[PDB]
């Protein structure tokens, strides 16, 4: 009947919170003189210290210490009976305010044609936090403010973001951090600044054997098709199945082969081969290794 | 007995389903605002004025129908606008209140039916209400506690009225 | 740089089809005299017969006997060299009106709490055909007109559609049919009329074993939560494990049980219970039967 | 040489991706209207008067370049400008046409910053045009292989003129 108000509803940590009630004498069989009592939910909060307007209505304000609780209830009741009558009910949340994002990353993914970029948001805040990624086109350090800067949104809960090729200028660069803001505050990840070309993930080959000396082995593998517009340079490791043998790499390859040959190993009739692939003059990152082959060697 | 077998059964299924509704509610305001026992809330309630339905030209005041019928109906009507007042309370519950406030809607209008094919049934259907406020959020977080409490009980009445009414 | 016009682009079954091409002699090396040649894609076409203004555009119009291919193209092109030109193409289709949709049926799914229609198109048109699911609240037979009519549409491809609770009338009638429409022609299912509440698919309780004579057992079976509203009647069934015996009814069960006891077994522990349900004085269908639950008898 | 060693590869890199671009498309209008043969559609291509880019201020006039690139890239920019005006040409393709686009509009941008970043480019970036028709769905169908044809050229000449450029 009477009215709750505060100064803030959300608050940091453990800080005080301040608030009225105003209950009016209107609708009240014995009048609001039943003193007032506040509750954080079944409880009775100490301080309360009753007001009046004197032939008005009958207030009181109260000043809660500091509210260690991330949500809670503040119940404005008074004394019809030997019951307490709830009049009015507020809500109080009380958390943090958002850390700095740490560990923003990126990729380029060749099949959604698009970027992605993913990071941790660390401790928890207790209150809703949204994030966003903004980016912007630049050129250089990206200092130099490009203009128009464009907010990517994620799906509720999850924390990476994705940009679609049509908003990338690939073989230029951009500026990306992620901005996190509750209502206690708003906090930047440290920004950013790369070629979507050169964050791109790259798929290995798949290694198969062959069709047509000793201590040999041939095998061939077959493109990544997204990839193959893109100079790469790999590296085949191989060590024999069975031991604990230490991988051998050997020396720089193509893409793709039709025919390769290993030889100089153990007619030891067993080894395992893999392979991987990584943008070659320029930059990029390596690619997981393929599966692995198994096959035995000539004699 | 002048009611169908089936169309009573109909009315109890109804009623069954309804109450789950309000329970659910119940139950979902009971942990979304820790607010569970309605006794807190009286004063709240005639600070509003919450008209509540009667329902005692049933219970047994002999053995005459519509005009009964009539009273069902016409409460089952009136909780129907007061829980539309309700204005779905707040977004986690819009829905659990919205299953309620339509299943509501159909028995209410089972009823309405059964007493047109009985003739019973003025010609012309009511819109009335002069419903209250519930401005605030506690108004409804509250409002609803109370509500569906009622309501509850003027079910428990009805199916008594008609688990009975089913033995003429 | 001529322009094709036809009659129909779209067309039964196997029927002709008449067009029109106006070669313009504006834009041409050897004026439009090298007559123009009709093609159904790399397939001269008879028939062809050259037209005139005298001293316009050189025109010439065709009959396509019977179109007996469900899409084809219609080129028609010119001579400039010895090399045919393409100076205009149009695509033509061709297939059948669509048929009635045989088998319409509904299900109300108590936990979606919505009305799950569904039906089987029979023949491919061979061309692109939307359903469409309308339906109406009504009263008694749906004869008496219910006035709003309402389109749910299907996901294309999908061969069903759904209601959701907000659209229904529970306890009442309503009319349902599919509207199948190509450019051939439009086709509607038998209309069906129900209360979404006699199609209710039920659920199973699952049946399981207990904790406090001989040739006996002792079982019990917990509720299905969504169904618990609904009086409905049960049957049990069992048979010894294995043995090809023939199934055991057993009389009206309810839809949960704390403890039951069946006797009259044989000692030859171990037999195999399934129960089902169905809404009882009211209308309804039966339901899946539980999985199984096998047990040994006492002795 | 005055070109880095990066930039060429970039460029070269973009070129294959642009070319694998085109041959989708090309393909998929074989496909999907069966125009497999550009041959049939000169006439067409007259028909409309289909502005494409010249390409000979580079294949070896001498051992100067800028002026070079400025031609290049006026190409780059004009196809970009006509597969613009292809408007998508029909949505079965509108997405195969739009990544072309796209990243044709990047080679194109990445040619004119290094002409910025060694000062021959002109302070002010074109937006000119004079772009044909192509009313038509047939239009558009053919405008396309018929671009792509040329286009998918005008690049097998930029390669040379830059396999060959990385080795001043
Ligand atoms: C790039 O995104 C593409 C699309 O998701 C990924 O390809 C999928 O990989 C996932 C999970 O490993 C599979 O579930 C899917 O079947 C893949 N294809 C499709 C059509 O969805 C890819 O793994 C992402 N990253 C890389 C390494 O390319
Ligand atoms: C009713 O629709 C509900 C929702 O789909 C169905 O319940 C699902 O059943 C499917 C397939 O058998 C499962 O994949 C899902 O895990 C179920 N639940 C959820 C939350 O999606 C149900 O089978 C449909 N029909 C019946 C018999 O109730």
């Amino acid at each position: 009947c009477g009215h709750i108000s505060v100064s803030a509803p959300i608050v940091h940590l453990g800080d005080p919170i301040t608030a009225s009630c105003i209950i009016k004498q209107n609708c009240s069989h014995l009048d609001p003189e039943p003193q007032i009592l506040w509750r954080l939910g079944a409880e009775l909060q100490p301080g309360g210290r009753q007001q009046r307007l004197s032939d008005g209505t009958q207030e009181s304000i109260i000043t809660l210490p500091h509210l260690n609780h991330t949500q809670a209830f503040l119940s404005c009741s008074l004394n019809w009976g030997n019951s307490l009558q709830i009049l009015d009910q507020v809500e109080l949340r009380a958390g943090y305010p958002p850390a700095i994002p740490h560990n923003l990353s990126c990729l380029m993914n060749l099949t959604t044609s698009s970027l992605i970029c993913q990071w941790e948001p660390g401790p928890e805040t207790h209150l809703p936090t949204s994030f966003t990624l903004k980016s912007f086109k630049s050129r250089g350090n990206c200092q130099t403010q490009g203009d128009s800067i464009l907010d990517c949104v994620p799906k509720d809960g999850q924390s990476h973001c994705s940009i679609p090729r049509k908003h990338l200028l690939l073989y230029q660069n951009m500026g990306i951090w992620v901005q996190a803001e509750n209502a206690l505050g708003t906090s930047m990840s440290p920004q950013l600044c790369l070629d979507p070309m050169d964050v791109v993930k790259l798929e290995p080959p798949m290694l198969r054997t062959m069709d047509p000396q000793a201590g040999c082995l041939q095998l061939s593998w077959e493109p990544w098709q997204p990839g193959l517009h893109i100079n790469q340079k790999c590296e085949l490791r191989h060590k024999p199945q069975r031991g604990e043998a230490s991988w051998a790499l050997v020396g720089p390859l193509p893409l793709e082969a039709l025919q390769y040959e290993l030889c100089g190993l153990l007619p030891a009739t067993a080894y395992t081969l893999q392979i991987r692939c990584i943008r070659w003059p320029l930059p990029g990152h390596w690619s997981d290794w393929s599966p692995s082959l198994e096959l035995r060697t000539t004699e | 007995s002048s009611l169908p077998q089936s169309f009573l059964l109909k009315c109890l299924e109804q009623v069954r389903k309804i109450q789950g509704d309000g329970a659910a509610l119940q139950e979902k305001l009971c942990a979304t605002y820790k607010l569970c026992h309605p006794e807190e809330l009286v004063l709240l309630g005639h600070s509003l004025g919450i008209p509540w339905a009667p329902l005692s030209s049933c219970p047994s005041q002999a053995l005459q129908l519509a005009g009964c019928l009539s009273q069902l109906h016409s409460g089952l009507f009136l909780y129907q606008g007061l829980l539309q007042a309700l204005e779905g309370i707040s977004p986690e519950l819009g829905p659990t209140l919205d299953t309620l406030q339509l299943d509501v809607a159909d028995f209410a209008t089972t009823i309405w039916q059964q007493m047109e094919e009985l003739g019973m049934a003025p010609a012309l259907q009511p819109t009335q209400g002069a419903m209250p406020a519930f401005a605030s959020a506690f108004q409804r977080r509250a409002g609803g506690v109370l509500v569906a409490s009622h309501l509850q009980s003027f079910l428990e009445v009805s199916y008594r009225v008609l688990r009975h009414l089913a033995q003429p």
